[PDB]
Order: C-alpha cells, then structure tokens, then sequence
RNA sequence: GUUUAUUAAAAACACAGCACUGUGCAAACACGAAAGUGGACGUAUACGGUGUGACGCCUGCCCGGUGCCGGAAGGUUAAU
C-alpha cells in the first residue's frame, strides 16, 4: 500500500481545523518515492519505495545494513 | 518530339556534384529517345539577388529534343532533388547550335 | 556525507580530499559510477594508508593504460563504406553501433558508450571528425570520410 | 458522389447520401478482421462515464496497419473496403512477397496503384517516409508523434498536415486544427491527403440514422430538474445562469489545457 | 417516436440540421483517496459540453453589471 518500506510511515489521519475551528476528517500521506538504488555488494540496481526521511536513513547508514534489516522484517526488496 | 531549353542552377559548393547528374540527365533522355543538342556550362557566377541567402549560383544550360513525358518526370526530379535551386524548361522551335 | 574520493575528479576533487556536496550528486553520479565513497567514519580508516598510497598510483597507471587504449589504433582514421544515396542525402544514417563495429574491426575495442560523435549523426557524405572518450581529459582524433556506393 | 434523395417520405426527404462505386461490394478480408464489442460508454465499474453512447449496429474491427514497418518492398492496391470504425475508406494493399494488409486510403488512389514504404521509395501519394525526406511546403497524413509509435495525427477523411519548417532535429507541422507543433524528424508519415473527402456532406435526414450510428438522444439542461443538471427547473424556461457542464466546470469559453509537460512542442496555440 | 407503471400522452422531451466553446492524443470530460478503465483499438470532416430545434426570408443595437479570454509595467498580497 502507501507504506515506506524502510521506515514504515503509515498514512495517518487527522482533523483539519479551519479558522473557525470546524473539524473535518483528513488523511496525512507520507512523501513516498520509488527509487532505484545501487548496491556494489549485489552490484546491481534495486527498487524500493521510500520517503525522504527514509532516503536520509539510506544516506547515513549503509544500504547493505538497511537491506539486512528489511530481510529481518521479511520484506521484499 | 519537342525542343526545350532547360536552364537550371545549383548551389555554389556542389560543383563537384553537378557533372554526373548531367550524365544521368543524359540517361534521362537518350534512354528513351531524347537527343541532347547542347551542353554549355556557364558554371558558377554571380547573382542579382541571393536566392536562399547565397550569391554565385551554378548555371547549367542544356538543350534537348525529347518526348514531353520524360520531361514531366524530369520536373518531378527537379522539384524534389534538393540541389537544384531554380529551373525553367522553355519550349523552342528548333534545336540550336551556338552560345 | 562529505566524500572520500577515488578518481582525480572532473571538478570537485584531487584524489584524497573531502568536500561536502549535495547528496543528490552523491547518490546519482558519484556513487554508482564508481568514483566516490561517502567516507562514513571508517572509510577514512580505509583511505588513510590502505587506499591513498596503493590504489592511487594504480589508478594513474590505469590512466596511462587508457592513454594506451587511445594508442591502440595506429591510424586514427576510419572510412566507413556503408550504402548511401544518389549524389548526397545518404540511404540511412550511419550509426554509433555501426561505427563501433567499424572501429573494432581493426583498432580500438572501446565501449559504444565511450564513442562520441561531435558532429551529429553525419547526415552528409563528406569530411567529419569523431572522437573516442578514452578518458575524462584526453581523447582520440579519428577522421571519418564516408563514401557513397 | 453526393446525391440528394427524392422526398417520398420525411426521412427520405432530408437525406443527402454519398454513393461511391469504387468500394468493394463483398465481404471483407477475413484474417485482418476481429470481433469488436460495443461498450455503451460503461467502464469496468459499469457506470456511464460518457453519455450519449450505445445501441446502433454491430461491427467488426478491421486491423489497419499504421506502422508501415515493412520497408523496401513494393506493394499494389487490390481493392477498397468501407470501414465502419472510421471516416475514411480503407484499402487492401497486396505486397509482392505475398502479404495483404489494410492501409488508410489517400485521396488519389485507385486499384492497381503502386505503393512502396521505407526511407527510399518516392514522393508519390501513398508512400511512407521519415519526415527528413519529405520537402518543406508538402502535404502529408498519418503522422507519428513518437518514432515507432504508429501514426497519430491526420487520420480522418480528408485531413492533411502541411509540413512547415525544419530546425535541426525538429519539424514544425501546421496541424489541421490550426495549431503549430514541433515533431521529431525521424517519425514516419505518409504523403498525400486522406480520401473520402466528401464525408462532411452527408446530412443523415432522420433520427434513426444518428440512432443506428451508435449515438443516443441528448437531453438539454433547461429541461432537467435542479438535481440532475445545474440548469434545472424554472416556471417555464428560465435560464438565468452561466452555462456549465453537469459537473460544475463552466462550459462555453473556459480553457482547460492542463498537460504542462508537453508545451515544449507547441509553437502556436490554436486561434 | 418517447414520457408521469397505478387520475395528466400534450404545445412537454427527443430528433435531423444550425451555432458557440473546450479538446494535439498519457486529449478534454467522467468512474475511480490509487492502479486502471470509458472516451477509443477513435485522432480535429473526430470527440465532450452548452443552447435553438426540419425547410423559406433571416437574426438588429449595447461590453456599463456578473461570467469568460488575453496583458501584467504598478499598488495590494500567504507560507518560508
């Protein structure tokens, strides 16, 4: 669905409050983006569906670490 | 069997590509019936107005006695061969000799 | 996110300098093409002695081997003899795959991605120059004169 | 050609119909056929998306080759079929190697005419070329928008694209709408104008002709109720309102070109 | 021809035709929190919307108001 595959950002719900504080139910959607990554360990290009915060996690720790944690969650990469 | 002065012009640079064309222009006419009667290359010389932004076009004169229909097909080449730039085929009385 | 570097560099680097740059330039072009490493607090341990003194001069003598790859063809010319049109305006436009076959026939075995045609796709029959990306700095001087059949 | 029907009865009173002798009186070529079910305007959720569509005759789809992927081999035109799917009559062309294929018949085309495709052939009407061998000032049809896509523009009966200009890799077309456009030069295009040019001169006479055409009745806004259409209600034909579609967006003037990633090709918008 | 099944069959609705307007094709519009479908295996002589309703003679003046379309030099003008 609309799930960050690295970080797990489920689309949450919320109240939309206008200037007169009239509540209307709305949905918060993450900044999901499909990305093609390069791993020199597999030496190829993988396809993930991540968010920008997830992209910064890919920047900070190694992609070989995030891939093994994704395999620890038993997910698909 | 009519006699036409075919006067056409080519680019300045493509005077390397003029002559063999006349030879297949020879094959335009004497292949069917056509007698070529003059060949006077006036060559590259200077223009009173730059058609397609260039002076000095290549004038080629060629006189022929020929059937009309190969001359119709010759104009279907003169339209679409993109080297020849200005080309008129006038009808005359006889096939002539001198410059 | 800074860098630790592998080649010399096109612009921002000199084989062993760390420059903080935009991370899109890290992810799209620096990392997967094989020219940079994000240095990640332990690749500085990789690059202090184990790479900057042994992989650097190996990279530079491989650069001399790319210069040798330019020296593979002794002639630095080609004359492709594809079929062409009647007095100019060639039959089909000759290709980078076809010029790849015509240079690996006798001479350089360069990659087709390392073939550059600076004068378009050579839509006239005449004198043109093609160059080969043997390196980021030095190039080949191949002269092409296609002939109509 | 265009003939008027003698007014014995009202449905025959107003009909002006286009008779044509060149069309092949016979069943069409069978392996180029396949079945073609009518939709009624109903998508996979079953609801009407486009109204005023349904009914009419049952008709079979003639597979028509727009790609012209065969090159360098001559072909000759066997006969001319009438296609129900489109406004132009189609032609069953027969190649020399043994293939029979449906093409869009241009204006100047009779049976026995000769046609060759490729980058080579000629500038005769019927020949497929890239838009690098077709001269400026020409008149083409069945124009590709992407190299190898098949042929998009100028496909109705009697339409034609005048090739205006060429800046390097790009060919400026003057489309039939009046829009100017840049297209890739390597795309294919067939010369001439499409045939059946008298297709605009039929007037259908009666309600049943548009009914068996495949078109349902069309109900006005001022008739309906204020729930069904925003031009609803009134005590005997009041309008009072700016004209809108049934879904709120104001018709009769409002521009809604909303593409924004293909404006690089448009030289001039339609005027 | 169709319409208030079960008090209203008509001058109402539709209709062929006419005009305006949108639509360059990953078309507009529609059903779809999306994929995808219908449009359409059609491509501006085509498609969607709006009005009037065959055919004959025709459709005048007003752009102040609201709407629409084009311009943006200038005032006003949000988040950051």
């Amino acid at each position: 669905s609309r799930v960050c595959q690295v970080t797990g950002k489920r689309p949450v719900t919320g109240n939309n409050r206008s200037h007169a504080l009239n509540a209307t139910k709305r949905r918060f959607l993450p900044n999901l983006h499909s990305h093609r990554f390069w791993v020199e360990s597999e030496k190829r290009f993988v396809t993930l569906r991540v968010s920008a915060k997830g992209m910064r996690v890919i920047d900070k720790k190694g992609i070989d670490t995030v891939l093994a944690e994704l395999r620890a969650r038993g997910e698909k990469y | 069997m009519r006699h036409y002065e075919i006067v056409f012009m080519v680019h300045p640079d493509q005077s390397e590509q003029v002559p063999g064309m006349i030879e297949r222009y020879t094959a335009a006419i004497t292949g069917a019936e056509g007698k070529i009667h003059r060949l006077e290359d006036w060559g590259r010389r200077q223009l009173a107005y730059p058609i397609n932004k260039l002076h000095k076009a290549h004038y080629v004169l060629m006189n022929v006695e020929a059937p009309q229909e190969v001359i119709d097909e010759l104009e279907t080449t003169f339209r679409f061969n993109d080297a020849v730039i200005r080309s008129m085929v006038m009808r005359t009385k006889h096939a002539v000799t001198e410059a | 996110m800074q860098v630790i570097l592998l080649d010399k560099v096109a612009n921002l680097g000199s084989l062993g300098d760390q420059v903080n740059v935009k991370a899109g330039y890290a992810r799209n072009f620096l990392v997967p093409q094989g020219k940079a490493v994000p240095a990640t607090k332990k690749n500085i341990e990789f690059f202090e002695a184990r790479r900057a003194e042994l992989e650097a001069k190996l990279a530079e003598v491989l650069a001399a081997a790319n210069a040798r790859a330019e020296k593979i063809n002794a002639l630095e010319t080609v004359t492709i003899a594809s079929k062409a049109g009647d007095e100019g305006k060639l039959f089909g436009s000759i290709g980078t795959r076809d010029i790849a076959d015509a240079v690996t026939a006798a001479g350089v075995e360069v990659a087709k991605s390392e073939v550059r045609l600076p004068n378009g796709v050579l839509r006239t029959t005449g004198e043109h120059e093609v160059s080969f990306q043997v390196h980021s700095e030095v190039f080949a001087k191949v002269i092409v004169n296609v002939v109509a059949e | 050609a265009v003939v008027k029907c003698k007014p014995t009865s009202p449905g025959r009173r107003h009909v002006v119909k286009v008779v044509n002798p060149e069309l092949h009186k016979g069943k069409p070529f069978a392996p180029l056929l396949e079945k073609n079910s009518k939709s009624g305007g109903r998508n996979n959720n079953g609801r009407i998306t486009t109204r005023h569509i349904g009914g009419g005759h049952k008709q079979a789809y003639r597979i028509v080759d727009f790609k012209r992927n065969k090159d360098g081999i001559p072909a000759v035109v066997e006969r001319l079929e009438y296609d129900p799917n489109r406004s132009a009559n189609i032609a069953l062309v027969l190649y020399k190697d043994g293939e029979r294929r449906y093409i869009l018949a241009p204006k100047g085309l009779k049976a026995g005419d000769q046609i060759q495709s490729g980058v080579d052939a000629a500038i005769k009407p019927g020949n497929t070329l890239p838009m690098r061998n077709i001269p400026v000032g020409s008149t083409v049809h069945n124009v590709e928008m992407k190299p190898g896509k098949g042929g998009q523009l100028a496909r109705s009966a009697g339409t034609y694209v005048q090739i205006v200009a060429r800046d390097g890799a790009y060919v400026t077309l003057r489309l039939r709408s009046g829009e100017m456009r840049k297209v890739e030069a390597d795309c294919r295009a067939t010369l001439g104008e499409v045939g059946n040019a008298e297709h605009m001169l039929r007037v259908l006479g009666k309600a049943g002709a548009a009914r068996w055409r495949g078109v349902r009745p069309t109900v006005r806004g001022t008739a309906m109720n204020p729930v069904d259409h925003p031009h609803g209600g009134g005590e005997g034909r009041n309008f009072g309102k700016h004209p809108v579609t049934p879904w709120g967006v104001q018709t009769k003037g409002k521009k809604t070109r909303s593409n924004k990633r293909t404006d690089k090709f448009i030289v001039r918008r339609r005027s």
